[PDB]
DNA sequence: TCATCCCCTTGGCGGTTAAAACGCGGGGGACAGCGCGTACGTGCGTTTAAGCGGTGCTAGAGCTGTCTACGACCAATTGAGCGGCCTCGGCACCGGGATTCTGAT
DNA sequence: TTTTGTTTTTTTCTGTCTCGTGCCTGGTGTCTTGGGTGTA
DNA sequence: TACACCCAAGACACCAGGCACGAGACAGAAAAAAACAAAA
């Protein structure tokens, strides 16, 4: 319950520092958490669809790879 | 050269008995139908190849529609496809 | 087509799926499902275009009507986001900052 | 003697360099796993997840967030500003095609 | 593979192209061409990764080396624009306006 | 998988350089993605010309369309050399 | 062959581990205003290459017959990758020495 | 207080809309047999 | 993974409205005057 708060302020700060952000405001963390939740939902919907199409109960890495490829985020290193 | 102009005109007459369609609009509708056909066929082929299946049934098309169409459009398309399959099987 | 209650062809869709290099075998319900989905999408788009044409005082469908019908709907615009409609134009949207006063 | 105190801007660039030189996962594992499980529970109940799938999800989310933060910093610098604002994120997501 | 002078498998590529449902017939030169292209791409990527590893005093190719090799090359970045590398990071790029004036 | 082939290619281009498991998986995923892209492009080119056979010309066109500039030119040259060596 | 004590082992109530939200010192600049600044907005005058309509020239894919050889499918042959087993070392973590922007003087 | 964008009201030809209509091409019954699911 | 089962692919034989070629006409852009709220 309310697991969206798991991405705390230091995590968002580190993710911004990795992208080259020098100064961070206060209302940035909430919008970042919302966008991350939206993206996670959009990916997990397709992942669950791919898993249910295979009549399986365990979401494997191949389903996530296919869901990310069918959207536009090609990810490598998870096909073995 | 085959085209779905006759079926598009029939659908238009079904939804609007007193409304025509231009040639450019007909070509745009044909291109849209072709794009949707290609997208759904590619998604179904990918779903069949991921499951080591050489047969594409109604389940693959339903999964492709649920993955491509968003929300209410996907639900309505799935309902229409199930109704058509039930009417054709009976 | 007549058995499934759809105006779109089922045999043509089956032949295109067989010769389209998608799978070794094509089922019997897959072409019916695909034709039904295509018919529903075409019916929705044509109804919206006819409404836009009636709002424009015209008994025909022009690319401008199709553009105004697709871009106005949220799900239809999300489905055809990377689609360019020829002779359709854009939506008459002006930002509030550019407006006087 | 007053203790040492860095001016606003030094440790920020230091952390920028440190997190740009290293490629470790910045998001914790257990909270992200719990969030992924909670999101997947809304679609289908009683779902199992492998370690590779969760790792791939975390990597993709981190890469997407890094790209969005880069776009946000670019939009903020374009507006003659240093601090990032939600308007920059909205503009980036609108230009990218997400909204 | 021995007749064409390539390290990538030719029979495996031919079998994959035959079972992938791409065409009715598959020639004898298409798998050789595809294997040669894949081998050249792999060789270029591995050479760039080895150069990046030698620039960092490393003897084993890590995902960071692959990321530094792909992002630094313009053609490799254009080919893999929408490609995400796991555990690769990003380039150490800092804007000039963020530096202390 | 393409593990032994990638290892042999690395030994050919770098005799004194190893490769981890994650890098090997990334290379295998890249090879699979390029394979799928080129196969799809060749199938599309064959379907557009009413052809039911994919030859070296289709793969060359797919490489020229996907790879940009010098990469495409070098890949086309390597493929042509391999085809001429295999046919002889 | 078909009833008390009491030692103590199974249930639920108490303890440390690795970083950041308040609480405070505080200051660089976004916001709004002052004030300087000049490229072209809009209207005019003038000139022209695109538009519409022909008018004349020329080639190459659409389509139709002819001939063809590597592609597909069948019986023998055969070779090193996978799984597994055994060997071997590169660098993350420890701790100290050497190096270094940055604020305060 | 006066000049200029915006909205209403006549015909009139004007690009287009459905009717009239012939050829055939794709719109329907009927035998065979069998391989992809149904259910277990 | 196994036994059963039933409508489609194929093929023969029979049959009906689309679609483009014209035509009378059909709602409308334009040509033009005239008129009200808001803007400068």
């Amino acid at each position: 319950r309310d697991n969206i708060q798991g991405i705390t302020k230091p995590a968002i700060r580190r993710l911004a520092r990795r992208g080259g952000v020098k100064r961070i405001s206060g209302l940035i963390y909430e919008e970042t958490r919302g966008v991350l939740k939206v993206f996670l939902e959009n990916v997990i919907r397709d992942a669950v669809t791919y898993t249910e199409h295979a009549k399986r109960k365990t979401v494997t890495a191949m389903d996530v790879v296919y869901a990310l490829k069918r959207q536009g985020r090609t990810l490598y290193g998870f096909g073995g | 050269k085959e085209s779905y102009s006759i079926y598009v005109y029939k659908v238009l007459k079904q939804v609007h008995p007193d409304t025509g369609i231009s040639s450019k609009a007909m070509g745009i509708m044909n291109s849209f139908v072709n794009d949707i056909f290609e997208r759904i066929a590619g998604e179904a082929s990918r779903l069949a190849h991921y499951n080591k299946r050489s047969t594409i049934t109604s389940r693959e098309i339903q999964t492709a529609v649920r993955l491509l169409l968003p929300g209410e459009l996907a639900k309505h398309a799935v309902s229409e496809g199930t109704k058509a399959v039930t009417k054709y099987t009976s | 087509s007549s058995r499934a209650g759809l105006q779109f062809p089922v045999g043509r869709v089956h032949r295109l799926l067989r010769k389209g290099n998608y799978s070794e075998r094509v089922g019997a319900g897959a072409p019916v499902y695909l034709a039904a989905v295509l018919e529903y999408l075409t019916a929705e788009i044509l109804e919206l275009a006819g409404n836009a044409a009636r709002d424009n005082k015209k008994t025909r469908i022009i690319p401008r009507h199709l553009q105004l019908a697709i871009r106005n709907d949220e799900e239809l615009n999300k489905l055809l986001g990377r689609v360019t409609i020829a002779q359709g134009g854009v939506l008459p949207n002006i930002q509030a900052v550019l407006l006087p006063k | 003697k007053k203790p040492h105190r860095y001016r606003p801007g030094t440790v920020a660039l230091r952390e920028i360099r440190r997190y740009q030189k290293s490629t470790e996962l910045l998001i914790r594992k257990l909270p992200f796993q719990r969030l992924v499980r909670e999101i997947a529970q809304d679609f289908k109940t009683d779902l199992r997840f492998q370690s590779a799938a969760i790792g791939a999800l975390q990597e993709a989310s981190e890469a997407y967030l890094v790209g969005l933060f880069e776009d946000t910093n670019l939009c903020a610098i374009h507006a003659k500003r240093v601090t990032i604002m939600p308007k920059d994120i909205q503009l980036a997501r609108r230009i990218r095609g997400e909204r």
